[PDB]
């Protein structure tokens, strides 16, 4: 008369990226990110060029690109109608991923540092979830972008109202509610390259709400973390062997040491031990030639080794590692391995989440917090219903605030540190400098090194 | 593209029924058809009619001449001395094809008057007004008139339209094909205390001028076929659904609370079928009628379903809630895809049956869980491989004989055997699951939504079939819509599993090469059996090694035998680490039984059931025990239970006992492990150490902690330990000692389970648990040691069987005063008395079962008693009991009982063709040939059952026992 | 090799934004002469010259992260670049508190969760001074 299939014990729980993205090519998917590049993660500064037309100082004309946009769109339509008229796959080269062509939209994020974030070259879809009205309904309010799907079971934490269409970014990484806003009347988009400036207008900008993670970010020193590091290094080594023109395929070690400089060379040797051997003398000297019995894997096997979403999860982990490391348990709960584990466990029904907490990326009552609470004088329906209603309330507050087009008006010891320094001036002198640090942030970082260097003996 | 086989196109039909006389079992009425001729010189118009006396026919208010002849009344001549079955099957196929409306033919041939020829050549409308009368129908309309006195509403008399496929010709003249869609206007003048339920929406209900009768007017603007038009007239209690308000439920009087509880789930079925497809329910109303003496358990017409009242249960009845729930669900699935989207030919029926069964399986998956879905899919696949290896094969989509390996013609639905019809629907929904496996489920639901959307844009036009044929699906249109939504075509899969009629047989054996660390599989097919075919596609195999579960795809070409797949490490035996499973979890395994040199723990050939196959894999017994314990697939646990019966080692007893003790195992696996443990325990007698099997486990799980032999008072609120508790003594009674007699420790345990049963405290009934207790008492009966054929009297009774006989006498007599839900204890006690008679305990006398097989009893008691009489006339070679059964086939009021008697006499035949029996006269051959030829001419299901009985008894050639 | 393109947002005064918008939607190369951008070696200062009229510019850091997403069929969108900087025309000054969209205003102050314990660089300079020294004396102090 009921379910009676013990399904939680047997079963406990489409996106085509560009060919530069699925092949993990090194501008788009970096092999190594240093500390200053992990602090500027997904916020790349405007670099000064050393050679090129923009490297020479002076005024530089921007160039309109509307003949280029319509020429490329007409050319792609000719390609599609020559191939039978169906839907085609166009992003096959890195030069397909420029902003100089195609219909660009912008996508702004509500959170400062999301748990997962797409790299350049990866694809995402726009799904318009539309819950029909009870009984008769006119049809989904039509939308310019995405495809419409009728959702009786809400994908997000809250539930859709009857007759409410909600757009969302859907990919393998996350699923997040997006809200279309019109662009400001003053803002244009300047694409600068080495050769010059180019200008587009923008008309559509989405605001992306709180992400619902579909991929679990690994923890630091995890088994999945070390497995991804080893597999990424192996894929890079195989692709360097494929790029080699020598008839016995051969690579150099310091190419790999340039790509992965934080790696100890014992690990790189370990990856090269099987599939290569070092020639010291004769021909191919100081090269790691490929073994003659070793079949180098094909392109689809190398693609099946590492996925791009695993690289995004690893980049999220190491960026969060840097941010936590720079900021000296509440912060540890807000780390994406904890929050992604909490949300995916809540989606299987393992556990519940306190929707008000400290993992809240807003810092106010808006938005959810993905940290695990146990699912346990009611100990069953009361807790479950309370969690459900708080989820619908937060989902509905966030939708309203984000889609608002209303204008918003612009708005322990108490001990300092003092250091005495003794130095020798030119000729003969012994001046002493007493310097007082009143910044408690400078204090903490300063002292921590001494205490470490005091134990470093 | 659909081109009609008829030279006219039917637009509108008015069916008016007056004077439904329940005493005389008679209806009078007329029928007015509105046809547009498509060819000039139409001359004759051929309509379908059976059992109706045609009074007059007027075409455009001009008197016309008709001629009626039905070749299917007497298929072969009475004075032909042929007695072989191939002659009758060809003559019956030709007779059904001569009345087929799917050709141009028909039974009533009306001649167009001469003055209308200038009206028919330039193609203008013709309005044909036939008025008819059913004098005492033997088919079509079934009159259930009880023999209580009072008014016809006070005694509970009702009429309903019965039959399968095109059987609307049995109660009004029509074009009885699924391809002749028209709009409908239905008027029924019934008694004032009765209600007439039919297809469409009820536009009004006017009184007659004496106010003793009232006329129900129905209108059907969605163009349906004549075969989807139904009728139920009776004193029904009306109940509007409190959740969905266009759905009305009709029941027989005094059964309103059962109707309220039973039909309270149906809104969730509506919400599911409208949420996986994106079309709303196409008809404007829905009506569920619950009736007595039904033809089938569930029939689905346009905007209407007719169920039997035996599905109605109360709130305290379990073991009947899922069955009634899934009957409602498959009626609604056929509402979507058998009645709205109809059939273009008799071929392309597999499309509709497959879509109905497939979306009903999706409903079962969401409602009862993925594990119940896998168990259901496996039981359907085992059913079809048993049937196709038994006799020939089921051919979905034949081309017009295409299937000559079987004794009937597959050109028409009314010549099919009933078991072939059941296996046809079963294979159709499994092939649709295969199409979902090749082309993913969201694309499949998009195909179904595209078909429904074409049909619903078609359903609102008024053009007479310029666009109404988009509501008819074909095979080519279905494959074209699949190719439109996906870009892949399934023509190899269609060519293999639809057009070819066979299943595959796999024999696998492995060997582990320790030197090269590979696994050498050896898969060979038996393709020379009569039911089999050769598979050349890819094949998935899942190997569980110590490093985890890995899937491999094997290419099994014709000349292939050895497949070398690679194996992983064995470093999870160096350290104790957990072994990762098929899902994301990992467990601790006891690796003491595993081989030291091989890492692989178990192998499964075709785990996802992606072909229609029967696998015979040769693992080692420890691999079957590991697959029983640690697998996260219920079909693999079931097949390991099935394969552990050949290995009676005590490690397998420990494996099944650990499965039985384990909650968070699926309950239908533990119910199988009970019977497997009973078989293993019977095979290792003179080795078994302690108590009998499952007894200590029963006292540990279901009895009191302070009293081991007193059972706990019944609390059936868990629904998984209820099923396990009621199935464990039934398997425990199959225990046997060294002397081949059931032990007196298990029989005493079952009798103490019966005595100490207290059910005054649970909210559920006890009828199924007590009925299973009687079944457990019947399982313990071993054959008695008669000496010199001693007459079985009361004094020389077994001391064991006297207790059993006292208990079943007490149970049957208490059922006579306090009855159960569906007389489940009567059925169990009649079955147990037949068990005691089959051995030499009770005298072999059929008079008790012949008294329980009378007309006034409940239908479950009737079919249990008739099963006992069929078993008696098989064992005792009784001539007069066979004549009793054949007479009951000829004249019984309930046609379902006649079909069931023919079915049981086919399954358990009194003799086969190989046997010499005293019941092989020319008289019996003449009786059964007269029953095929005449006699069963009114049902289309009794005639196919008589053909099946003649095939089972005498074979395809000339009856041998004849001059 | 391939270098990731660097896109930023240019915000202009509203009349100059209307002239630049009309010249962009026109599409001639006349706009190329009219609109120039000179970025000063500060890195956070510039001139944008609209119709040869100089405007003073500051390259500021945006509080959220934007991403340009191109499409060919308006159903699948491919990420092309990350935008984090804006050259508004008319350190703490080079940080913008508001976001580009209307709902995101005062995001850094209100809708951003702040977790706290330049400073690291100052600590490194202090360590370098200690190394170049001879004797170092330290005491956590009180009010003085």
């Amino acid at each position: 008369p009921w379910n009676l299939s013990n399904d939680e014990y047997y079963y406990p729980k489409i996106i085509q990226h560009s060919i530069p993205a699925v092949e993990l090519r090194q501008p788009f998917f970096p092999t190594h990110m240093g500390p200053i590049k992990l602090r500027q993660f997904h916020r790349p500064p405007l670099k000064k060029y050393s050679f090129g037309a923009l490297s020479q100082p002076g005024p530089h004309s921007v160039q309109p690109l509307l003949k280029h946009i319509k020429k490329k769109a007409k050319m792609r339509e000719q390609e599609r109608q020559a191939s039978g008229g169906g839907e085609m796959f166009f992003m096959r080269t890195p030069q397909d991923l420029t902003g100089k062509d195609g219909d660009l939209i912008l996508a702004e994020y509500s959170e400062e540092n999301g748990p997962l974030m797409m790299q350049v070259g990866m694809a995402t879809k726009i799904k318009n979830y539309y819950k029909r009205k009870p009984g008769k309904d006119p049809g989904a309010p039509d939308c310019k972008y995405g495809e419409t799907v009728y959702c009786h079971t809400s994908p997000f934490l809250g539930s859709l109202h009857p007759g409410q269409l909600l757009q969302a970014f859907e990919n393998n990484l996350f699923r997040a509610p997006i809200y279309l806003h019109k662009m400001p009347e003053t803002d244009f988009l300047i694409i600068r390259t080495r050769q010059g400036y180019y200008i587009r207008e923008l008309v559509d900008i989405f605001v992306v709400g709180q992400q619902c993670p579909l991929f679990e970010v690994p923890g630091p020193n995890s088994k999945r973390a070390n497995t991804h590091i080893r597999d990424f290094l192996q894929v890079f080594i195989y692709r360097l062997f494929w790029k080699s023109k020598d008839r016995p395929r051969r690579i150099r070690m310091e190419d790999i040491k340039k790509a992965f400089p934080s790696h100890s060379e014992s690990s790189i040797r370990k990856r090269l031990k099987l599939c290569a051997d070092f020639k010291r003398t004769g021909m191919d000297s100081n090269w790691w030639v490929l073994k003659s019995d070793f079949r180098l894997p094909t392109e689809e096997e190398i693609r099946a080794m590492v996925s791009p979403e695993q690289c995004c999860a690893y980049y999220s982990m190491i960026a969060a590692e840097q941010r936590l490391k720079d900021a000296g348990d509440d912060e540890v709960r807000t780390a994406p391995w904890n929050t992604t584990r909490a949300f995916i466990a809540a989606m299987k029904g393992k556990c519940l989440l306190e929707v008000t907490g400290v993992a809240d990326p807003t810092g106010c009552g808006e938005g959810f917090s993905y940290v695990k609470i146990p699912n346990k004088r009611f100990s069953v329906a009361e807790h479950q219903e309370r969690y459900k209603e708080e989820c619908q309330r937060i989902f509905d507050l966030q939708n309203k605030v984000l889609s608002s087009t209303e204008v918003l008006s612009t708005d322990a010891t108490g001990r300092c540190l003092k250091i005495y320094r003794t130095f020798r001036d030119e000729e003969g002198k012994e001046y002493v400098r007493c310097e007082t640090v009143r910044k408690p942030a400078v204090i903490d970082a300063y002292v921590r090194i001494r205490t470490t260097k005091d134990e470093e003996f | 593209g659909f081109e009609s086989p008829r030279p006219y196109k039917l637009t509108h039909q008015v069916v008016c029924i007056n004077n439904i006389n329940f005493q005389r079992k008679s209806v009078v009425g007329f029928v007015e058809l509105t046809i547009f001729p498509t060819v000039a010189n139409l001359n004759r118009i051929k309509l379908n009619s059976k059992q109706c006396r045609i009074y007059r026919v007027r075409i455009n208010d001009l008197e016309a001449a008709f001629i009626y002849n039905d070749p299917t009344l007497e298929v072969c001549h009475s004075e032909s001395k042929q007695r072989n079955l191939n002659y009758f099957s060809n003559a019956y196929a030709a007779a059904v094809s001569a009345v087929d409306p799917d050709a141009g033919n028909g039974e009533l041939c009306i001649k167009v008057p001469s003055e209308l020829w200038k009206h028919v050549d330039e193609l203008k409308v013709l309005k044909i007004h036939i008025n008819f009368s059913l004098d005492q129908p033997k088919g079509g309309l079934h009159f259930v008139v009880p023999s209580v006195e009072g008014s016809m509403a006070e005694r509970g008399a009702h009429v309903f339209s019965c039959g399968y496929q095109n059987s609307t010709r049995f109660w009004f003249p029509c074009v009885d094909s699924y391809s002749e869609l028209c709009t409908w206007k239905l008027e029924f003048t019934v008694d004032a205390a009765m209600v007439a339920v039919s297809n469409g929406d009820l536009v009004e209900t006017v009184y007659t001028h004496d106010m003793r009768k009232k006329t129900f007017h129905y209108m059907l603007t969605i163009p349906t076929a004549a075969s989807n038009i139904s009728l139920a007239i009776g004193p029904f209690e009306i109940l509007v659904d409190p959740y969905m308000h266009e759905v009305t439920h009709f029941c027989l009087p005094q059964l309103l609370p059962l109707l309220k509880h039973t039909t309270s789930y149906l809104h969730e079925v509506f919400e599911f079928y409208e949420e996986i497809l994106t079309c709303r329910y196409p008809y404007s109303c829905f009506k569920t009628v619950f009736i007595d003496e039904a033809y089938v358990e569930v029939a689905a017409y346009a905007s209407m379903s007719i169920f039997s009242t035996n599905l109605l249960h109360s709130a305290m009845i379990i073991d009947e809630t899922p069955l009634t729930r899934r009957c409602l669900a498959q009626s609604l699935a056929q509402q979507f895809f058998g009645c709205f989207i109809s059939r273009m030919s008799w071929s392309d029926e597999w499309v509709l049956k497959g879509i109905s069964g497939y979306i009903y399986g999706l409903w079962m998956k969401k409602t009862f869980g993925v594990n119940e879905y896998r168990h259901w899919i496996k039981e359907e696949l085992d059913k079809i491989v048993a049937y196709e290896l038994k006799t020939g094969g089921v051919l979905l989509h034949p081309i017009f004989n295409p299937a000559s390996h079987l004794h009937f013609s597959i050109k028409h639905p009314h010549t099919l055997s009933w078991e072939y019809y059941s296996m046809f629907q079963c294979k159709a929904h499994l092939v649709m699951r295969l199409i979902e496996n090749r082309i993913s489920m969201e694309f499949m639901l998009q195909v179904f939504n595209k078909l429904l959307s074409l049909a619903s844009t078609a359903s609102s036009q008024k053009f007479q079939s310029h666009m109404w044929s988009q509501m008819l699906v074909s095979t080519s249109g279905f494959l074209k819509s699949i190719s439109n939504v996906s870009g892949k075509d399934i023509q190899p899969l269609i060519k293999q599993w639809v057009d070819q009629s066979g299943v595959v047989k796999f024999y696998g054996s492995f060997a582990f090469n320790r030197k090269r660390n590979v696994l050498e599989l050896e898969i060979k097919q038996d393709y020379t059996s009569p039911g089999t075919q050769k598979y050349v596609g890819p094949l998935k195999v899942t190997v569980q090694e110590l490093d985890g579960s890995f899937n491999h795809t094997l290419q099994i070409e014709e000349n292939s035998l050895k497949h070398d797949i690679p194996c992983h490490s064995k470093s999870r035996r160096n350290k104790k680490k957990k072994i990762p499973l098929m899902n994301g979890e990992e467990v601790d395994m006891d690796l003491s039984a595993m081989d030291a040199d091989s890492p692989l723990l178990w192998i499964r050939i075709d785990p996802d059931m992606s072909v229609l196959r029967k696998v015979e894999f040769e693992q080692a017994d420890f691999m079957w025990q590991y697959q029983l314990r640690y697998e996260r697939d219920v079909v693999a646990q079931q097949e390991s239970i099935l394969a552990l019966e050949k290995f009676p080692t005590p490690a397998s007893r420990l494996a099944l006992t650990d499965i039985l003790e384990q909650e968070q195992c699926f309950y239908r696996v533990r119910m199988s492990a009970c019977f497997c443990l009973a078989k293993i325990a019977n095979s290792m007698v003179s080795t078994w150490t302690g108590p009998p099997a499952m007894k200590s486990l029963f006292t540990r799980m279901f009895c009191c902690k302070s009293c081991p032999n007193i059972v706990k008072t019944n609390n059936f609120m868990s629904f998984q330990s209820y099923f396990l508790q009621k199935t464990m003594p039934v398997a425990m009674a199959l225990l046997r000692d060294v002397h081949n007699l059931c032990p007196k420790e298990v029989l005493t345990f079952i009798l103490d389970l019966i005595k100490y049963n207290d059910n005054r405290k649970n909210k559920f009934s006890d009828n199924y648990y007590r009925a299973e207790m009687i079944d457990a008492l019947a399982n313990s009966v071993t054959p008695a040691v008669s000496v010199n054929n001693e007459v079985r009297t009361l004094d020389n009774l077994n001391p064991d069987v006297r207790l059993i006989l006292e208990e079943i006498t007490r149970f049957l007599n208490m059922e006579k005063l306090l009855p159960s839900y569906r007389h489940t204890i009567t059925v169990s006690c009649l079955r147990a008395i037949r068990v005691l008679q089959k051995n030499g305990h009770v005298p072999s006398d059929p008079a008790l079962f012949k008294s329980y097989a009378e007309y006034g009893h409940f239908v479950d008691i009737r079919i249990a008693a008739l099963e006992a009489v069929v078993d008696y006339t098989k064992v005792d070679r009784s001539y007069e009991e066979l004549q009793w059964l054949l007479n009951m086939i000829q004249n019984d009021p309930v046609p379902y009982v006649r079909h069931k008697i023919l079915n049981m006499l086919t399954k358990n035949p009194p003799f086969t063709k190989n046997m010499e029996s005293p019941l092989c006269n020319e008289a019996l051959v003449d009786q059964l040939w007269k029953l095929m030829n005449s006699g069963t001419s009114h049902d289309w299901r009794l005639r196919c059952g008589a053909v099946d009985l003649y095939f089972t008894l005498f074979g395809l050639s000339r009856p041998s026992c004849l001059p | 090799p391939h270098e990731l393109e660097s896109q930023f947002i240019l915000r202009l005064p509203p009349e100059y934004a209307s002239t630049v918008r009309r010249a962009v939607q026109s599409g001639h190369v006349n706009l190329k002469d009219r609109l120039t951008i000179e970025l000063h070696p500060d890195g956070r200062h510039g001139i944008v010259r609209v119709d040869r009229v100089p405007l003073a510019s500051k390259l500021v850091d945006l509080p959220c992260v934007m991403e340009s997403l191109k499409t060919i069929d308006k159903k699948t969108f491919y990420k092309t670049a990350d935008i984090c900087q804006m050259l508004v025309s008319t350190e703490k000054k080079f940080i913008w508190n508001h976001g580009i969209t209307l709902p995101l205003k005062n995001v850094r102050k209100r809708r951003f969760r702040k977790t706290a314990k330049d400073v690291e660089k100052e600590v490194k300079r202090l360590l370098s001074t200690d190394a170049e020294a001879v004797s170092t004396r330290w005491e956590i102090i009180a009010e003085d």
